[PDB]
RNA sequence: ACCUUAAGAUAUCAGAGGAAAGUCCUACUGAUCAAACAUGCGCUUCCAAUAGUAGAAGGACGUUAAGCAUUUAUCAUUGAACUGUUCAUUGAAGUCAUUGAUGCAAACUCCUUGGUCACACACACAUACGGCGCGGAAGGCGUG
């Protein structure tokens, strides 16, 4: 008698294809995706810190420290800090799944494009894409589209920038773009 | 009748290679023959024809000597020949084609070392690496 | 007690180091639960000599086995 | 008779498992190392690593395990042309079955 | 079409010579009885370390795993 | 269609061809000969044994091979 | 047990496993079997002496394999806490 | 049913 | 090798010696061994212009 | 450090053991299972002395000093085949109180939530 | 019979296991698994030396001796004492039992005796 | 769509009783063992400056660093000169490295960890050293 650990149902004694049946449907497939999500999700939420061996001061080290000045401590109220720290959960998986592709379009019509980009015809990987999209064929020949330039292709997309500095740019750009 | 034969008695295979060899400097033929001898190999694997690796091999070796500036070509038969399992000539083809450039070609690069980072497995040696191509 | 998932490797030449220094490469042919295996047309790889028509090993000796073909 | 002996071990009942031990141990292979613990003759047990004990057995078991007394430890260890002769005597001893080749008993 | 275990049957009280697996090391002698596992047990054996005969023994008791094949001398 | 190593052996001893025993190294031995029957584990024995080095070796007559030794067994 | 349960569901990821004879292989892990047997894809191999190449796939016997290297998430696995409550399984 | 060998045994017998 | 050949149009068309050989060498291109009197042929009436 | 005499396996989970192999080499990490006795092992770190260094381990400055290569390899599963013998090194992180609190913490909420789940899936 | 039965009856005595390295181990010897795997405690584990000046010794001996971790680095001989190692059943190649317990109380088989009286 | 099961047992000997010989059982009784939980030992080891800018334990998959010393970089065929040596050609394999590897040693930088507890700034001790403050960690032993 063996049950599955994340669907809970109890599963009649199996050892064949019967635990490679249940291990490939849908309710192990993705109930063992939700589980996983939430373990590695409180590692990035955990915020325990060190435990603290606070020492008793000297007076040779209090009396400088005393003497220099009080700082102000910044502090914010209940929902205040509710709304910075889903803002700033939000960037940090924002960018953590940002990839960036840009060489990836920059080579768009290259003589042997269809070979190395498309990842699906590629020769290392390619043998696992080879029940379940206007693919790119390997058969493409550099004759096909002889001049790039007949308007096909767009231009280069503008670099981002960090919208809480969005003030930092420039106010004018040098010359007239139309 | 062996596949390599049957292939080097095809008739397709002649027109190819005397489009190629009348023709070097088109690359629409070069490319055309070169889609021909991959794909009239159906499985690439380790135990295909030596005969027709070879020549496959020196059908890519011909290509990229007489059209140096295609990355896009290294990166192909640099994978080939990593499929085909060796990874010493592998490594061969990289470092050639990066030559080819004088060092300074971002596609090649960056292949290369995504490439090289499955494969060198030293801490030291893969950041040597990493060194030498940045600052280039 | 369980056979081994080799349905898949079935007439498909493979690759197979015997002990730890020869490597035997041949069409297998059947299988059992021990992993002993019947491969027919074998080839010694080491120039290498061939073994027979009909051929079984001892799935003792037996490391990997490795397929060099589609799969 | 030859059926139960050949009959395969998981299908034969606790009685007829125990009563096949011990014929095995009677009339057998170890009924050699049974004679020898009887009449307490010495045995001389040659090692997998070059070791010869010679000693008189008190139990022995399945595994061929026995536990020995008045063991004397033989062995020679070499490199080359010289050799030298090393003896080591143990009073009470056991000695586990996976390593033993030859039992020889004494005549 | 004869199985090892009746071959080993039949042995019984006949010269055989069984050799072990490490320095060719042979052993002569009558067969007096055998195990399930093919322990075997001889009688008057004589010993070959190698083409040479050492000596002559009582009674050994040979294991299991060492055997390395049991033939029946003439 | 798969036939199981123990089928191949059954029909080495039915069609009385010549195998060759590759035992496995450090003994350094092979035997030739032919398969007169088999067991559960691999236990042979075998008439007209032929003991060869690895060929200037001795006939042995009729052998029983202990099955844990041997590594191959090739026609 | 409990390593052949985990084993089990490290399948699908990126395992690394050293043999006896002192190679090493890693890759996608495709089946593995209750008796250590493994089916490695898109191994990278690494030859007792140091030489690397590359196989599609390879199918090691479990008797010969020294350790198993799994992603390190799998600490979090739900087959390895002690305390563990059960559906009281029907008749 | 135990170790493989009672398996095989329950091949090799029918097999002879 | 084997039914495989390397020759080089531009070497072949400038008068040269080296024009064919069986070494992989930048510039060369492979043939057929049989077919390399119609790869002449092919190049005969360029090489009669560079002649004439 | 020591370890109460009446220890088995069993009761040295979590405690980073360092394990010996047949060929010389050793791994050191904290214990999380068992069965054949095939560990598996969280953060071990295997180590092993080199065939140029094993010469000064033999009998003859006054204090050895042996540079081991060291391999970093994580939540590993070893073969119980291989394992030669085990030893003790340190301590788990949390206290015997400690350990016994949190076992009870996670019984009683193990508890209830096995009621509630009864009581969901029933009704 | 089984004799691993009799070795779980000293549990509490001096041993002197020699596993088949070549090292011995020596120490107080706790429970033994129904598999031999003994664990001793107040354990001192060497390597004895050949005598012989060419031949050396077993080297992996000396790696899994040193890498316990508890080797003396001033020792002169190969020894190393630790508390508590466990030894693997298959390990061993023959214990030295101590010299004054009595072999006629403890391999008195009772397990036998039961299903001899019970037969 | 594939799957529906190895079987047994749960401290041990000895003594009294009940259903010739076992056989079972006893909110029966002794002795041993094991587990849990309380509870103790003048038991044993360990628990970080602030009277100061430290230190201890363990790391670094950290830098100096191309450190200082050694040592490595194919095989076959054919032609030519040569007294083995050099140059070229065909074929075969070929982990990357040579700023590497190996041997030795040192400085520096940084990470994790801890009672940074309380009372003290003290003339002790041969039976050698009040182990006669509160806790904590880990074992040893004893009792219930």
């Amino acid at each position: 008698k063996f049950y599955c650990d994340y669907c809970d149902t109890y599963l009649t004694h199996d050892s064949p294809s019967v635990r490679k049946t249940h291990c490939s449907g849908r309710k192990h497939k993705e109930n063992v995706k939700d589980y996983y999500r939430n373990k590695a999700r409180d590692i990035i939420n955990k915020h325990n810190h060190k435990r603290r061996h606070i020492g008793k001061r000297g007076r040779k080290e209090r009396e400088n420290s005393s003497q220099n000045e009080t700082l102000k401590v910044t502090c914010l109220s209940n929902k205040e800090k509710r709304h910075i720290m889903h803002v700033k959960k939000m960037n940090q998986k924002e960018l953590a799944q940002t990839s960036i592709d840009t060489l990836k379009l920059l080579y768009d019509g290259s003589p042997g494009y269809s070979k190395v980009f498309v990842d699906a015809n590629r020769f290392d990987i390619g043998d696992l894409v080879k029940r379940a999209q206007t693919s790119r064929s390997r058969d493409e020949t550099c004759e096909s589209n002889p001049f790039p330039r007949l308007n096909n292709p767009k231009k280069l997309e503008p670099p981002k920038i960090l919208s809480q500095w969005s003030n930092t740019i420039p106010k004018t750009s040098i010359f007239y773009s139309v | 009748m062996d596949k390599y034969t049957a292939l080097i008695h095809d008739e397709n295979f002649s027109t190819l290679t005397l489009n190629v060899s009348r023709y070097p400097k088109s690359l629409a033929y070069w490319e055309k023959l070169l889609n021909y001898i991959v794909k009239a190999s159906a499985p690439i694997c380790k135990s295909t024809e030596p005969q027709l690796l070879k020549l496959i091999r020196c059908t890519y070796s011909s290509m990229l000597n007489e059209f140096p500036y295609l990355e896009n070509y290294y990166i192909d038969f640099a994978l080939l020949e990593y499929k085909l399992g060796n990874v010493s000539m592998s490594h061969k083809i990289f470092q050639r084609g990066l030559q080819a450039f004088n060092q300074r070609s971002l596609l090649l690069w960056t292949s290369y070392l995504k490439f090289c980072n499955n494969v060198i497995s030293h801490q030291k040696q893969l950041f040597k690496k990493y060194e030498t191509a940045e600052e280039y | 007690v369980s056979t081994p998932e080799l349905k898949k490797y079935m007439d498909k030449k493979i690759l197979l180091n015997i002990n730890g220094s020869r490597k035997v490469a041949g069409i297998l042919r059947g299988y059992d639960i021990f992993l002993n295996v019947v491969l027919d047309d074998a080839m010694e790889i080491n120039n290498n000599h061939q073994l027979g028509l009909q051929t079984v090993i001892r799935g003792n000796s037996i490391i990997s086995l490795e397929a060099l073909d589609a799969i | 008779s030859s059926q139960i002996i050949d009959r395969p071990k998981h299908e034969l009942s606790r009685a007829e498992l125990e009563e096949l031990e011990e014929f095995e141990f009677k009339h057998g292979p170890m009924s050699l190392i049974n004679d020898a613990m009887v009449t307490r003759t010495p045995v001389i047990i040659s090692l997998r690593n070059n070791h010869k004990i010679i000693a008189r057995v008190k139990a022995f078991d399945r595994h061929c395990n026995m536990v020995l007394e008045n063991v004397k430890e033989l062995w020679t260890e070499k490199k080359g042309k010289n050799v030298i002769n090393r003896e080591r005597f143990i009073s009470k001893l056991f000695l586990r079955g996976d390593s033993v080749i030859v039992v020889l008993k004494t005549p | 079409p004869v199985n090892p275990k009746p071959f080993l049957k039949g042995l019984v009280n006949h010269r055989v010579g069984v050799k072990l697996k490490f320095n060719s090391t042979e052993y002569r002698g009558t067969l007096v009885s055998t195990d399930n596992y093919f322990n075997l047990q001889l009688n008057e054996a004589e010993e070959f370390v190698a083409g040479v005969s050492h000596g002559t023994l009582g009674e050994i008791f040979i294991r299991c795993n060492n055997v390395l094949y049991i033939r029946e001398l003439p | 269609a798969m036939v199981p190593p123990i089928n191949c052996i059954f029909n080495f001893l039915q069609q009385q061809t010549p195998v060759t025993i590759w035992l496995f190294e450090q003994i350094g031995i092979r035997i030739k000969g032919k398969i007169v029957g088999f067991d559960e584990f691999m236990n042979v024995v075998i008439d007209e044994a032929v003991e060869i080095p690895v060929e200037k070796g001795t006939p042995l007559g009729k052998i029983l091979l202990k099955g844990d030794n041997i590594t191959l067994i090739t026609s | 047990g409990i390593p052949v349960k985990l084993l089990n569901e490290a399948q699908g990821h990126i395992v690394s496993l050293e043999l006896t004879t002192g190679a090493t292989y890693r890759g996608k892990l495709v089946e593995s079997e209750d008796s250590m047997n493994v089916q490695l894809r898109d191994v990278i191999a690494t030859e007792p002496q140091g030489a690397v190449t590359h196989m599609d796939q390879i199918f090691v016997r479990g008797s010969q394999i020294k350790f198993i290297v799994v992603p390190d998430l799998l600490k979090n696995a739900p087959l390895f806490k002690k305390n563990s409550s059960r559906p009281m399984p029907p008749i | 049913m135990s170790t493989p060998a009672a398996e095989q045994r329950k091949l090799v017998e029918q097999l002879m | 090798m084997r039914d495989i050949v390397f020759v080089s149009p531009q070497l072949y068309l400038s008068s040269q010696e080296g024009w064919k050989s069986d070494s992989a060498k930048s510039g060369f291109i492979p043939i057929l061994k049989n077919d390399l009197q119609r790869f002449q042929d092919s190049l005969k009436h360029i090489v009669d212009a560079r002649n004439s | 450090i020591q370890v109460a005499h009446s220890s088995r396996l069993a009761n040295l989970i979590d405690y980073k053991l360092r394990v010996l192999t047949q060929d010389g080499r050793v791994y050191i990490g904290q214990l999380m299972a068992f069965d054949h006795m095939n560990l598996v092992l969280n953060e071990c770190i295997e180590e092993r002395v080199p065939k140029t260094q094993l010469d000064k381990l033999r009998p003859r400055g006054t204090t050895l000093n042996i540079k081991v290569e060291k391999r970093v390899l994580g939540l590993t599963i070893l073969r119980g085949e291989q394992i030669l013998s085990t030893v003790v090194e340190d301590k788990p992180l949390l206290s015997k109180k400690e350990r016994l609190v949190r076992d009870k913490k996670e019984k009683k909420q193990a508890q209830k939530q096995t009621k509630l789940r009864k009581e969901k899936e029933k009704k | 019979m089984k004799l691993v039965n009799f070795l779980k009856k000293l549990r509490n005595e001096q041993v002197t296991i020699e596993l088949k390295n070549g090292t011995t181990v020596w120490g107080t010897l706790q429970s033994v698994s129904p598999q031999m795997n003994a664990i001793l405690t107040d354990v001192k584990l060497t390597l004895p030396q050949p005598r012989l000046n060419k031949l050396n010794s077993n080297g992996i001996a000396m790696a899994s001796l040193y890498l316990t971790g508890g080797q003396q680095p001033t020792a002169s001989d190969n020894i190393a004492s630790l508390q508590y190692i466990n030894i693997r059943g298959n390990t061993i190649r023959q214990i030295i039992l101590p010299d004054s317990l009595n072999l006629d109380s403890l391999l008195v088989d009772q397990k036998q005796l039961n299903s001899l009286r019970r037969s």
